[PDB]
């Protein structure tokens, strides 16, 4: 049975799949600080699912094949043209920036859904709830307007107040020479243009705004560069922590029932991402919105509802 | 003179100024319960009083 | 040339409170896109007593400061 | 396009009723409608007068 | 295979489609019951062969 | 003047009325209508009600009327202003009185007025029924009815009242 | 107006008398009208649903015609019965006042003076 | 709500319109009423925020004015008849309270104010049953006693809001608030043919319903609540558009579509009475409920309004709204005119 | 009719002003609203009362009972816009004005 009021009626309810271990775990820190290798480490040792970072293509992974998209079908957001030309007239760094936000977003909803579906712990890396670093980092170097900020913070708005935060917020703690050191050792062309006063700017907000704030929600635990080598330690003191702050108190099964019927529909999601607010970075003509939208029907499986379409081998379609 | 003026001002020109005129009005509303339904109170007044309606 | 089709110059339009903006209306603004207003009037719920004790036969030199919710 | 634009979309928002405009329109606009109505009026009144007295010649006028 | 995740509608839900062609062969024998004594009664009641 | 019982209390209703009509602060508009609902149930057990006025002592007041006045400390006031110190308030008070004295005088001198209905102004005693000898109340008659006649209507109304315990833990539990 | 018939017996869709009248057909142009507007709601269901419109879930294309003709039959049924009973009451009436509806004593056009306008 | 608790309150809501229905006591009319009054509260404040507490104290404040005026008429009529009877009121003040108190709970003009709002400050869901399912009652009321209503006070309240639903609707971007002023305006029709015929004022509430509820269903499938989020849809359902347009068309009563047959119904009931200009006037005053309809048509399905880039997001992802009896209520709302006659059902 | 009908009548038609003529807070307004009960009540319970109407004896308590179910309702909300705004002031309750 589709998840529902019916399903919940009849016994599906939330406080039976969920223990201690049903936890949501996010790994913060600045670029390059070794944030994804831990939270690979954590999700394995505590047996939780992990998540890899939301990118550009997170979406395409989720639906479809899985298999990324051409890039015209994500607005032609480029993390590389951020790096080459961030002040670049055709507002690509904040289209990115909105976009990255939107695939966050439904990132964050899918691992609600499953921990409250099946009970098991969720690890991400960032999340909607530290993406505004960036944001910040974007406005103090000039590289997107203050109308920009302002339309970032309407969709943050009305979309964040809808789910919980995470159990434990894991930052890693990596000085701005360090992580500038490490960028040259990656070999990345693009990513070796990103200056010191951008990287400081993304350390500034993590601790002045970021870290203050989900202490007062979360169970935040800080590590250094070193110190995040040893995941068994991190563990260990994930294992140990009380739990006794933040809203996930606060919640039942009827509570959890309403966040389970919003997470599952994402256009439901994803409602307020595309508001009617008409920014140069964001706003697309009906001329090539209307002919992109053309062609992504085009694609394989894509004319139709899943399940439906024959040109990817669906069948009994006339008693569907 | 006609054409593009007089015989737009005689009939849509104008039948369009006096709805949108009279929309304003209907809608100038200050959304406060007590003018509300201190005009309830002018209209049961005035439905006795002046029309005898309550006959 | 082209099919002409409305630009944002068009659909700002139709963003506005009202469709004829008069003198009246000029401080109306769209309202929230979720409908949820921020609570910002009052919400002060911790009461401060300055607790004693009821007889003070036995104890008499006990203050207490204490934040109480209900 | 200015010019075309100025002979046609630009003239209402433009126009003003005033002295000049009110009495143009009305001489204009009324007059003529006003005259060709009591010229044909007048001459059907006179014809038809005629054809009740059996003084208006209609021998061979069978078509009409 | 070709979807990443199993469509809700993948496969026919095959209780309901024996339900729904049921109940279409339901109404119309029905429907054609109901006319048919219709039809009798009218006859009966107006005296007609 | 006690064969105007009925009367003399039905203005010191309208009187009352006036009080928490002319909205002072919501302690005193309290105290109107309790002082209104006394009288009320005095001018009902004046008819034969004693069932129906003291349904009002035990209910209205007893009940719906406490609780009015545990809300008003709690969510309302908690010190008035001094009744009839503010303009409007005044003002509409000596008006109601106003009118009700003229209602009053007419009333008494002409014996009858006429303000959309017909009013006289005889007595409310000389309506009263002359034939009275029954072993029982018929007022608790037909009250106690309910259970044998109007199964229907309790029904509905227990409905209600369950539904209205429902619905004001679904109105203020605030999420 | 026929609220408060003598023979109503109320609260009933189909009263009894009303088998005396000839059943629709079922080749009724109506009914095979209300059957189009089944088919014409069973297509919009696969359109909104992004199905194939016209070959997906043809059991449930069957069953919006089917529900559509079903329910089209009976308020035929009822339709025909109303406008019958409607007969039924004005006609009783004509025969219960006589006086109200005098049968007119109608003269040929030879007799009756018509005026004449000319068009000239 | 825990769903069970949302299921037995709707079934609540409909109890108390029941109660009004199959009641022949107007003791039971009233408390068919309370019992809706009661049910439909909660369904308002429901989401909790300031906006839905504000609407839930404007609507109770309107309806319990309303249902004491309603017992007060019936306590006047039971002076004056010494029954309880539900049908014709024995005295003419007694009518113009019920009258009154009735329109109040319709929301007809001048006692209109409170339906802009209300439905404005809840959502989707719950203005639905508050523009459809909550006439019902009032209605079933006035078509029992309408014999006894004042002719210049009904036809009044109905020549208002006409005017007023037309005029309040042109200046509105607000779904919510023009959906309000729709309802207030098709509400002076089906009041102003109720003197004449009151089986016409039953087919006009039928089909305004089904209209209704196609447009709130179809809004609810994209939750959309203003005219420029509605302007997106072309870009992520375009058949949602068509099907929004011929909705559209037919709320503003053109030809061939079936939100006509009313208007057409209740002009040949009026012009069989002698009543010529009250129609024409009507016909004419209609004209603004179609134009700012047909603004809608403009921005959602005659042009294409500018997008977003984050919509190419939503195009990877199926509604998964229930969108329930939709396909059927947009047939019913547009293709039904050819069975006109059928209308004797009513009768 | 006789006298106290005129009173009764009066007293309603006082409470029904009353209630339609707002000052500020909320809670004048509800007893407003069940003075208005109060008076139908007791008209209600006189004019059964005097024509011995048995069985309608009955319908003034079901008047109270609903009209106090009611008043809970009203107050309850009263209670939640206090809650918002820390005042039943009417005034505050103007945001749907747009
Ligand atoms: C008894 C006999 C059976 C009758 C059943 C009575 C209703 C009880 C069952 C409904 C509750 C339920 O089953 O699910 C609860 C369940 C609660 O769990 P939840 O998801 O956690 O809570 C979510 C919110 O509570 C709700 O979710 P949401 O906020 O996202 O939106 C919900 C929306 C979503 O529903 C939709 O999918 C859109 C379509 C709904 C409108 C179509 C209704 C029909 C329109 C008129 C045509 C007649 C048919 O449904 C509604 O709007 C609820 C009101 C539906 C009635 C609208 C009034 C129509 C006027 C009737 C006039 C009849 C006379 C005409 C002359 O939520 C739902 O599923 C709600 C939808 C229910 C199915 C569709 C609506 C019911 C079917 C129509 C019945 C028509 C009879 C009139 C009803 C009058 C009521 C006042
Ligand atoms: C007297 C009775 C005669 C009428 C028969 C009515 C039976 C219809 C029951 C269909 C149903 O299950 O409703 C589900 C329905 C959910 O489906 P939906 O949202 O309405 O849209 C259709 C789905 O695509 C359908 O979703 P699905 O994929 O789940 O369809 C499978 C469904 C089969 O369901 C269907 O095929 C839906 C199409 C059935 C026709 C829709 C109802 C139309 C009713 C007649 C309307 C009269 C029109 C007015 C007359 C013409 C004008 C004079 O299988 C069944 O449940 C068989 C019915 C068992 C009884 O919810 C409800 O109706 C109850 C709530
Ligand atoms: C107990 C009696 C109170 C009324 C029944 C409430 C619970 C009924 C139930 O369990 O069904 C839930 C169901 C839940 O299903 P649903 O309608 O809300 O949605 C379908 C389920 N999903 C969405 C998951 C696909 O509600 C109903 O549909 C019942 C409707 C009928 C209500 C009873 C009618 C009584 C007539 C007198
Ligand atoms: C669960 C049932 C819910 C029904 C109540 C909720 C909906 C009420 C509003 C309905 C829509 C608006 C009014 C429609 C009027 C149409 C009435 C009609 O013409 O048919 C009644 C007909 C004719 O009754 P009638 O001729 O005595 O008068 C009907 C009432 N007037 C005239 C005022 C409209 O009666 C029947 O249909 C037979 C009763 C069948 C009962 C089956 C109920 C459904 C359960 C199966
Ligand atoms: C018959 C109507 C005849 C009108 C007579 C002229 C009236 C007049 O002159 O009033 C003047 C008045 C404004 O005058 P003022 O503001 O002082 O302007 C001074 C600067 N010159 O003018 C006004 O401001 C009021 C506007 C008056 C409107 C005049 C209506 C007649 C206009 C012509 C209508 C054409 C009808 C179309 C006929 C069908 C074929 C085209
Ligand atoms: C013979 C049969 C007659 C039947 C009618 C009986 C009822 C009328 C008799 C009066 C009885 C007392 C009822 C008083 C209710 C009105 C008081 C009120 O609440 O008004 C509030 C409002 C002012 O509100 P506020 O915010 O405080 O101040 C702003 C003004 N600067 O008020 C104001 O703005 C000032 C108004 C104060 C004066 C009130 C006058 C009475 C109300 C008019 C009734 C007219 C119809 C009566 C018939
Ligand atoms: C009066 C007549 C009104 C009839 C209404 C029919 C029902 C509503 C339209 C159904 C068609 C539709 O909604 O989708 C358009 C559909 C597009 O086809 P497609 O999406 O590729 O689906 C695969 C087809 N096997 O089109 C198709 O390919 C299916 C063929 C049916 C198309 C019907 C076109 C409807 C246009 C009606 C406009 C109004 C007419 C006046
Ligand atoms: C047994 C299984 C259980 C289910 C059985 C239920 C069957 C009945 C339900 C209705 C279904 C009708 C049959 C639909 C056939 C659709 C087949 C199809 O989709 O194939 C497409 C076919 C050919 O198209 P193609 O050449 O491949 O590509 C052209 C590109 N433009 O294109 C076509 O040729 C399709 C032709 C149109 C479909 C027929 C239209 C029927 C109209 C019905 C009117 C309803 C009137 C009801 C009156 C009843 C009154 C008693
Ligand atoms: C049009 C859009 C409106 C929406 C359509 C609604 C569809 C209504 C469905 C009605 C069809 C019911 C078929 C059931 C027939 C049956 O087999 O059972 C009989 C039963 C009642 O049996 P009964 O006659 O009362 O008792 C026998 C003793 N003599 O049957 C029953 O229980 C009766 C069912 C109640 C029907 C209520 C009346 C239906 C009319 C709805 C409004 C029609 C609007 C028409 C608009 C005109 C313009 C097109
Ligand atoms: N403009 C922008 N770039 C982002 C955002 N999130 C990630 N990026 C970029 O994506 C690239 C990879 O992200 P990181 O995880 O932080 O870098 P990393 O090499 O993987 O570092 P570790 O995983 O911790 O080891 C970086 O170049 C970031 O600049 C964002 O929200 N906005
Ligand atoms: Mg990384």
């Amino acid at each position: 049975l589709q998840y529902g009021p019916l399903a919940y009626i009849l016994g599906e309810k939330a406080t039976k799949k969920m223990t201690e271990k049903s936890k949501l775990i996010t790994v913060d820190g600045n670029i390059c600080s070794g944030k994804s290798k831990l939270a690979k480490e954590i999700a394995e040792k505590l047996g939780l699912k992990h998540f890899p970072e939301a990118g550009i293509h997170y979406v395409d992974s989720t639906t479809g094949d899985g298999k990324p998209l051409p890039v015209q079908f994500s607005g032609n957001c480029s993390l590389e043209k951020f790096y080459d030309d961030p002040k670049s007239n055709d507002g690509n760094s904040y289209r990115l920036q909105a976009w990255l936000y939107a695939s966050r977003l439904l990132q964050y909803a899918d691992a609600l859904e499953h921990l409250l579906s099946t009970g098991q712990g969720v690890v991400l890396e960032r999340s909607i709830y530290s993406d505004f670093v960036f944001l910040e980092a974007m406005y103090r170097q000039g590289f997107i307007r203050k109308q920009c900020v302002d339309h970032y913070n309407q969709v943050k708005k009305v979309t964040i107040c809808e789910y919980l935060p995470p159990h434990v917020v894991v930052y890693v703690d990596v000085p701005v020479p360090e992580v500038q050191s490490r960028i040259q050792k990656k070999g990345n062309p693009h990513e070796m243009k990103i200056t010191s006063a951008y990287l400081q700017d993304i350390e500034n907000a993590y601790k002045g705004t970021f870290l203050p704030e989900m202490s007062e929600k979360c169970e935040v635990l800080q590590y250094s560069a070193w110190e995040a080598q040893d995941a068994e330690k991190v563990v260990e003191d994930i294992e140990y922590l009380k739990y006794d702050k933040g809203p996930w108190l606060d919640q039942n099964d009827r509570k959890l029932h309403k966040l389970r019927m919003l997470v599952q529909d994402k256009l439901e999601v994803l409602n307020y991402t595309s508001i009617p607010v008409f920014l140069p970075e964001v706003t697309v003509g009906a001329h090539q919105s209307d002919q992109v939208f053309q062609e992504f029907t085009e694609l394989p499986g894509r004319k139709y509802r899943a399940g439906y379409n024959e040109d990817v081998g669906d069948k009994w379609i006339w008693l569907k | 003179l006609l054409d593009l003026i007089w015989l737009e001002a005689i009939l849509p020109k104008t039948i369009s100024l006096a709805q949108m005129k009279a929309s304003t009005l209907v809608t100038n509303q200050k959304g406060l319960i007590k003018l509300y339904f201190l005009s309830f109170l002018i209209t049961i007044l005035i439905s006795m009083i002046l029309f005898n309606f309550h006959e | 040339a082209r099919q002409w089709q409305p630009d944002v110059e068009w659909a700002e339009q139709y963003g506005g409170a009202v469709m004829y903006p008069t003198k009246e209306t000029a401080h109306w603004k769209p309202p929230p896109w979720n409908d949820v207003d921020p609570p910002k009037d009052t919400l002060v719920s911790n009461l401060t007593l300055n607790f004693g004790p009821q007889h003070p036969a036995a104890h008499g030199v006990l203050r207490l400061v204490m934040e109480l919710s209900g | 396009v200015r010019w075309t634009y100025a002979r046609s979309a630009n003239i209402y928002p433009n126009f003003r009723p005033n002295t000049k405009t009110s009495l143009l329109g009305a001489l204009f606009g009324i007059g003529p409608l006003v005259f060709w109505y009591y010229v044909f009026k007048t001459d059907r009144d006179r014809k038809e007068k005629l054809i009740q007295e059996g003084k208006l010649d209609r021998t061979f006028n069978i078509s009409y | 295979k070709f979807y990443i995740q199993e469509p809700p509608h993948g496969s026919p839900n095959w209780l309901k489609v024996g339900l729904t062609l049921g109940t279409s062969v339901f109404l119309w024998i029905y429907l054609i019951k109901q006319h048919n004594e219709d039809v009798l009664e009218y006859k009966r009641r107006n005296g007609l062969e | 003047m006690m064969l105007y019982i009925v009367f003399i209390l039905s203005v010191i209703f309208v009187m009352g009325f006036v009080g928490f009509s002319s909205k002072p602060s919501p302690i005193y508009g309290g105290l109107g209508l309790i002082v209104s609902g006394g009288v009320g149930c005095g001018i009902v057990l004046n008819f034969g009600g004693s069932f129906l006025g003291l349904m009002v002592f035990l209910i209205y007041l007893g009940g719906m009327m406490v609780v009015f006045g545990y809300t008003t400390a709690m969510a309302t006031e908690q010190y008035p202003e001094i009744w009839l110190s503010n303009k409007a308030v005044l003002g509409a008070f000596v008006t109601g009185l106003l009118m009700e004295f003229f209602m009053v005088y007419y009333v008494l001198k002409d014996k009858e007025v006429e303000v959309v209905f017909e009013f006289n102004g005889l007595g409310d005693w000389v309506i009263y029924d002359t034939g009275d000898s029954g072993f029982f109340s018929e007022e608790a008659m037909g009250i106690a009815a309910l259970y044998s006649y109007g199964t229907w209507l309790v029904i509905v109304t227990g409905w209600s009242l369950l539904i209205g315990v429902v619905v004001i833990m679904e109105i203020t539990r605030g999420n | 107006m026929m609220t408060g018939r003598q023979g109503r017996a109320t609260f009933q869709f189909l009263p009894d008398e009303a088998r005396s009248l000839p059943p629709p057909k079922l080749t009724d142009p109506r009914l095979a009208f209300v059957g189009f507007l089944g088919y014409c709601s069973g297509l919009i269901d696969n359109a909104i649903r992004r199905r194939p419109v016209l070959l997906a879930g043809l059991h449930r294309q069957l069953l919006y015609i089917t529900s559509f003709v079903f329910v089209g039959y009976y308020l035929l049924k009822r339709q025909d019965y109303m406008y019958a009973v409607r007969d039924h009451d004005m006609f009783s009436y004509i025969k219960s006042h006589p006086e109200d509806f005098p049968e007119k004593d109608k003269k040929t056009y030879g007799e009756v003076f018509e005026e004449f306008h000319p068009v000239r | 709500m825990n769903p069970i608790i949302f299921i037995i309150i709707l079934l609540t809501i409909m109890l108390g319109t029941i109660i009004v229905m199959i009641s022949s006591h107007w003791l039971l009319v009233w408390i068919g009423f309370e019992m809706n009054m009661l049910a439909i509260i909660p369904i308002m404040m429901k989401n909790h925020n300031p906006r839905a507490t504000e609407a839930s104290t404007k609507y109770f404040l309107t309806q319990s004015t309303a249902s004491m005026l309603l017992m007060m008429a019936v306590i006047i009529n039971l002076m004056f008849s010494g029954q309880w009877t539900v049908m014709k009121l024995f005295n003419p003040m007694a009518s113009m309270l019920m009258t009154m108190a009735l329109a109040m709970k319709l929301g007809m003009a001048p006692f209109h104010f409170w339906v802009p709002e209300v439905t404005q400050g809840i959502p989707l869901s719950s203005g639905l049953i508050l523009l459809t399912w909550q006439k019902l009652a009032p209605m079933s009321v006035l078509y029992q006693i309408f014999p006894s209503i004042n002719l210049n006070l009904i036809l009044t309240l109905s020549v208002l809001s006409i005017l007023i639903g037309g005029w309040g609707g042109l200046n509105q971007t607000q779904l919510r608030k023009i959906m309000a002023y729709s309802s207030i305006a098709h509400m002076g029709w089906m009041t102003a043919v109720l003197p004449y015929n009151p089986t016409m004022t039953l087919l006009n509430l039928i089909i305004y319903i089904i209209m209704t509820s196609t447009m709130f269903t179809m809004f609810m499938a994209n939750s959309t609540t203003t005219t420029l989020s509605l302007s997106h849809t072309w870009n992520k359902t375009p058949i949602m558009t068509v099907l929004i347009l011929a909705t559209l068309l037919s709320m503003g009563g053109l030809p061939p579509l079936s939100g006509f047959m009313p208007k057409w119904m209740i002009i040949q009931e009026m012009t069989k009475n002698n009543s010529i200009i009250l129609p024409t006037f009507m016909a004419i005053t209609a004209l603004l409920n179609l134009y700012f309809y047909m603004r809608l048509t403009y921005s959602t399905t005659l042009t294409m309004f500018p997008s977003t880039n984050n919509m190419k997001m939503k195009w990877q992802f199926p509604l998964m709204k229930k969108m329930t009896f939709l396909p059927t209520m947009v047939v019913l709302s547009t293709m039904m005119l050819p069975l006109t006659p059928m209308l004797s059902v009513l009768e | 009719m006789s006298m106290v009908y005129m009173n009764i009548m009066m007293a309603f038609t006082v409470s029904l002003v009353g209630l339609l003529m707002y000052r500020s807070h909320l809670m004048s307004s509800l007893l407003c609203l069940e003075g208005m009960m109060l008076s139908l009540f007791v008209m209600a319970a006189l004019t059964i009362l005097n024509s011995h109407f048995t069985l309608a004896s009955m319908m003034p308590i079901i008047l109270l009972v609903f009209a106090a179910c009611e008043a809970a309702l009203g107050l309850s909300l009263l209670v939640m816009v206090s809650n918002t705004y820390g005042t039943d002031y009417v005034q505050n309750l103007n945001l749907l004005q747009c």
